């Protein structure tokens, strides 16, 4: 999971 | 009668997908692993809804603005609607080109009722997967389907794509032939809010949840069929 | 159908708190809001017919607004299906005026966050806001029905009340026994956008139009009947 | 009309  | 947008024009409309994966190092932004999964899912989903999909990859901020300007100057007379999907890094009111930030208002302004006459009175949908860290009204007939609430982060999985876009495609595939668009987006809200929780080595980003945010200035109901 | 539609057959529909600010302290430099008592009565009647427990509050200071919301959030809403709060006042983007000055809307709504008002968790919280806007996940199950788009003015007629509240009440009276709430609000958007144009001796405010703005983080469909 |  990564953020934008 | 006057309750639902006319969707029996010869064409449903364009669906412009701006898929930004790779960013210049000077931006400090990292590559958006998983975004190609989103772009592919959207392309197929909107194709099945009979939109003419144009996928654009890795656009600079100049290219984003020019693309939208150009699309806004096409003749949309035979088209029912217009869809634009933005996949990139972002902050509140801002989407990143590969080389830096673009104000969202600059992108949407091309499509205002008094500036793109062949889309006047037709729904203009802007679907945005990005973080949001902090005669007729010109804003009428816009819908912004934001992946997250104002001020919040938005999550993307390197394998599966973004929570919002995967949920949106799933709900369109399942319900576009029978539910009005706001009701489809409401199911997207619930799916995103209930089926996902973040995993991160960074505590700042770990064990978090997300709720998308529907912003509608539509004046009629929208069904993806006639 | 509790999966896709909010449970609205609790013993009570819930509270409808109407904050009606008409008269402002000299220090604020704000003019009196002629027409607002017409909105407050229209709302009180409209929500009474929907079986909400309406509480009309008049001319509250910003401290009083906060304490009211705090106290209301501390009540036991276990037997209530939903919560409604209507704010009638001067405003700017993200801000509503008490009689003695501005307060952040976030301060008002934060009391109702999922983790802060447990007896409202999973139930819809509707904030209906008539004010200008000049410039589980935390916010799940909130709906903001704004009278106008971000950045814009909101108009109020001294005789008939505000365009948005007049239209909202009319559409609830006509459609609440049938339509889902987003669809009622969509008809409100259309009514305000098509049936009103401002008259003012001040050119800045004259011959203008307005489009309301629905911001939904709801996770289910909302019908005011069962 | 007046504005809010
Ligand atoms: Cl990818
Ligand atoms: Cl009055």
């Amino acid at each position: 999971d990564e953020v934008d | 009668a006057d309750n639902s947008y006319k969707m029996d024009y010869p064409e449903m409309g364009l669906c412009i997908i701006i898929n930004n994966k790779n960013f210049h190092k000077s931006t400090g932004m990292t590559s958006r692993s998983g975004t190609d999964v989103d772009a592919a899912n959207l392309r197929e989903t909107f194709r099945n809804l009979k939109y003419e999909v144009r996928n654009k990859n890795d656009l600079t901020r100049e290219e984003i603005v020019e693309l939208m300007r150009d699309v806004s100057k096409e003749d949309h007379s035979k088209r029912s609607s217009f869809v634009c999907v933005l996949l990139s890094h972002g902050e509140e009111g801002i989407i990143f080109g590969t080389n830096g930030p673009v104000d969202l208002k600059k992108i949407t302004n091309f499509f205002r009722g008094d500036r793109c006459r062949s889309l006047t009175g037709k729904p203009k949908l802007f679907i945005i997967q990005a973080c949001r860290g902090t005669k007729i009204p010109v804003e009428a007939d816009f819908l912004y389907a934001y992946s997250t609430a104002p001020g919040y982060y938005s999550w993307r999985n390197s394998k599966d794509g973004s929570w919002f876009i995967q949920s949106l495609c799933a709900m369109l595939k399942q319900y576009a032939d029978k539910l009005e668009f706001m009701h489809i987006l409401t199911r997207v809200n619930r799916k995103v809010a209930t089926e996902f929780e973040s995993f991160s080595f960074d505590a700042t980003f770990h064990a978090k949840k997300q709720i998308p945010c529907i912003v509608s200035m539509l004046t009629k109901e929208l069904y993806f069929y006639h």
